[PDB]
RNA sequence: CAAGGAGGUAAAAAUGUA
RNA sequence: CGCGGGGUGGAGCAGCCUGGUAGCUCGUCGGGCUCAUAACCCGAAGGUCGUCGGUUCAAAUCCGGCCCCCGCAACCA
RNA sequence: CCGGGCACUCUAACGGGACUGCCCGCGAAAGCGGGAGGAAGGAGGGGACGACGUCUGGUCAGCAUGGCCCUUACGGCCUGGGCGACACACGUGCUACAAUGCCCACUACAAAGCGAUGCCACCCGGCAACGGGGAGCUAAUCGCAAAAAGGUGGGCCCAGUUCGGAUUGGGGUCUGCAACCCGACCCCAUGAAGCCGGAAUCGCUAGUAAUCGCGGAUCAGCCAUGCCGCGGUGAAUACG
């Protein structure tokens, strides 16, 4: 998980968004 | 090189990153805090002598 | 832990069958606080239970704790300067604790693909009498008479 | 079935077959699945000769795969190297590129631990 | 007897200088006087123990300690500098 | 990197030096502290120094070394090994 | 890299501690230099022979000279006076 | 109940920065 | 200028007879226990087997020349 | 969402509320065990507080300060480098070795905090970072945030494998005059070592350990996995 750029809990533990996780609820 | 650095820190020009808040009490570069423009100790040693309007002693 | 007997915990009973022995059981399995999850692979299991055999899923629950818990156990003992390992008989308290300690390690220790079925499959194999944790229990046991030279260093 | 100068998976998703070349990741391969058009749930164990020969002809006619990738990666390496550049001479020592820490653990760029004696 | 600077004393010898010539002219003192007789006069030249076990120390000041080393033809120096 | 929006070889002096040189020519040794600067086409063919801490290490410009800073070319460091 | 000083090279290090300050800066620059290239660097660092065969010098100013020679893990100054 | 008398001992574990 | 034996990791030894993989201890280096050292515990590196030539598909090992060390013998007269 | 009420929840100031006052037993008393009594009780749970002094502990680099030393300089300005170097050794951690697990989609529940030389709702371009527009908010008004674990549905079937993400190539965004040493992100392709750790060693007795996100300080931006606080689910055991 958490440390990986391409998916969920990746941006997650950053606070960045991207194409694994966009900005919409 | 203490005192020529803290005027440094006064003057405004030549690429405004260049200018790093700095305590005008004693004149540190580390701890400065943006709402008061002390240092962390400049901090504790007036507002343990109540020159801080508002400030007390937090506790929860 | 020196001044008091720093007692028992009591824990509330359980929302489908009302009981503290299997809430703890629900405790035993939770691995990092997730009870909803802790109840779910026991709920499932329950339910291999009671489709892989004709019984009441809390009374093979019962016997399998039983059949599990010890009666004696060897421990380490400093009196007059010697370190041998004397054998005393146990607490319930600690009868339960080691016997639900012991079904929850053998089963993550079973080679089945889901959490549940290596449950109910080692619940099924206590009851009657040979899960993973009765050879446990059985070895603990065997060490004790094997220690019975030491039981003079009861107290 | 062999795609890209390799067969190896046997009986598992085909998007999970195209992550195994090396230049197919799993974006480029369900960039040419929604291309072709077969669902990635159809195995590799069964799928149509018509769609095999589609996926193998859009895979290797619109990028560069395997051989020729790495090629390119070893030219664009060796492009870095020869001309002094700091990170060709840091590929060249063997050395992270991008200015990391090595005080301290750099060791999968490094290799294993070379335990040097050290007086004191 | 030639003088052996390790690169922790010839370190602190530079530290000396530029730092405080009054050291370093009670070092020349001490040199000049173990270059004549090593193992006796300035300084309370004594023999070291256990982890510097085959070395000699003279006092610089209180706590400043020009740790020592005899051979037949010349001088070790590991030291010019702190309390071991 | 940077953007590419804006305008991209921040610096002006080696420039104007240059722009004078490639056009009058008679390719001359130019000393320049400018390590962020972007090798544009027109230094191609040319010996440049770059200071590195120290002094100014001179770097040939030949047709691959564009898209690059002089920093790149201007070891600041010397390792040569451990012993 | 450990210094080695003879006899006379120490008297005459001494001699310009002594005397004029600005040298000795100068001479420990010169120490530094042939400590990281032992061969190269400032003062023009020159060879001799016709007696001192795998014997070297710099220039400390436009008299004198210090002259060095090298070993494995070592730097012998003989002289750090005027050459002759 | 209040308490003495004779008697089995703890180990295998060294050193000190001048 | 007779006879016998021996040159192997830094130190001390074994392996050679019967040629295919050089092993043991102390020591060295990294770590652990201690305030620290020693002791103790975990882990790792280190020789090409005096030297030259030969035999063999292959030499520490078999053979020959030489250098060094050790022991023995040198009596009759 | 309005009229209206503001009864509740929240917010906020001042108050009451346990002092083992009451009951039983023990005791000469202090006090101790148990119980209706209420929310709590025999310091309710946490904070703020930390003696005479020790370590001739640490800080002359927060500041002040005695003495010594340098003044065409141990002062001052600028550019570039450096504090980021790497054969190695140690401490603190973060991410993992997977199926009580991974990924995708949809749907919920917080607390404490921060902002008009900023937070940016909501549209458009965009695979996304982001960029163009432009509304609200001197802020229980508007914004930061949708909390994450959880629940449902689908896929992988234990294989270095849809675990894990290093390292490297290429293409971009943002800050800043500026990203070569030396930034943070987004996208593509790479996808290593690791299959659970020797001698040893650490924290925790109740919302505690474990697990999961969120906010602030510094801050143009950030090498933040750190610190400081906030809440979600929530164990085990204490014979001695
Ligand atoms: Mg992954
Ligand atoms: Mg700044
Ligand atoms: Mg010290
Ligand atoms: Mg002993
Ligand atoms: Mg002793
Ligand atoms: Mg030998
Ligand atoms: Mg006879
Ligand atoms: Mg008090
Ligand atoms: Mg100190
Ligand atoms: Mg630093
Ligand atoms: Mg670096
Ligand atoms: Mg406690
Ligand atoms: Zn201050």
């Amino acid at each position: 998980g958490k440390g990986d750029r391409r998916t969920r809990r990746g941006k997650i533990w950053r606070g960045t968004y991207g194409k694994y996780r966009p900005r919409k609820k | 090189a203490r005192k020529a650095l803290i005027e440094k820190a006064k003057r405004t020009p030549k690429f405004k990153v260049r200018a790093y808040t700095r305590c005008v009490r004693c004149g540190r570069a580390r701890s400065v805090y943006r709402f008061f423009g002390l240092c962390r100790i400049c901090l504790r040693e007036l507002a343990h002598k109540g020159q801080l309007p508002g400030v007390r002693k937090a506790s929860w | 832990a020196r001044r008091r007997r720093a007692e028992v915990r009591q824990l509330q009973p359980d929302l489908v069958y009302g009981d503290v022995l299997v809430t703890a059981f629900i405790n035993k399995i939770m691995r990092d606080g997730k009870k909803n999850l802790a109840a779910r692979i026991f709920y499932d299991a329950c339910k291999i239970i009671q489709e892989k055999t004709g019984q009441e899923p809390l009374k093979v629950f019962k016997q399998a704790v039983e059949n599990v818990k010890p009666r004696m156990e060897v421990r380490s003992r400093r009196v007059g300067g010697a370190n041998y390992q004397v054998p005393m008989e146990v607490s319930p308290r600690r009868q339960q604790s080691l016997a639900l300690r012991w079904l929850v390690q053998a089963a993550n220790q079973r080679p089945e693909r889901r959490a549940a079925v290596r449950i109910a499959h080692e619940l099924m194999d206590a009851a009657e009498g040979k899960g993973g944790a009765v050879k446990k229990k059985e070895d603990v046991e065997r060490m004790a008479e094997a220690n019975r030279a030491y039981a003079h260093y009861r107290w | 079935a062999r795609i890209a100068g390799v067969e190896i998976p046997r009986n598992k998703r085909v998007d999970v077959a195209l992550t195994y070349i090396y230049g197919i990741g799993k974006a480029r391969a369900k960039e040419a699945l929604e291309k072709t058009g077969i669902n990635p749930a159809t195995r590799v164990k069964d799928l149509t000769e018509a769609e095999v020969v589609r996926l193998r002809e859009y895979v290797e006619n619109t990028w560069k795969l395997e051989g020729e990738l790495r090629a390119e990666v070893a030219a664009n390496i060796k492009r870095l190297m020869d001309i002094g550049c700091y990170r060709g001479l840091r590929h060249r020592r063997g050395l992270p590129v991008r200015g990391q820490r090595t005080r301290t653990n750099a060791r999968t760029r490094k290799g294993p631990r070379k335990t040097v004696a050290g007086k004191k | 007897m030639k003088l052996i600077w390790s690169e922790e004393s010839w370190d602190d010898y530079l530290y000396w200088q530029e730092t405080d010539k009054r050291i370093v002219k009670k070092i020349n003192e001490l040199i000049k006087d173990t270059r004549r007789t090593p193992f006796e006069g300035k300084g309370k030249p004594e023999p070291l123990k256990h982890n510097l076990s085959g070395f000699w120390s003279r006092r610089i000041t209180e706590e400043h300690r020009l740790v020592y080393a005899v051979t037949d033809d010349s001088l070790l120096i590991a030291a010019c500098r702190y309390h071991y | 990197p940077r953007s590419l929006k804006k305008g991209v070889f921040v610096d002006d002096h080696l420039l104007e030096k240059v722009l004078e040189l490639n056009a009058k020519g008679e390719k001359r040794l130019i000393k320049t502290w400018s390590r962020r600067s972007t090798i544009v086409p027109e230094m191609v063919g040319h010996t440049i120094a770059v200071y590195n801490g120290k002094q100014h290490v001179p770097v040939y410009i030949t047709e691959n070394m564009v898209g690059h800073k002089l920093g790149e070319f201007a070891p600041t460091r010397t390792y040569r090994g451990h012993g």
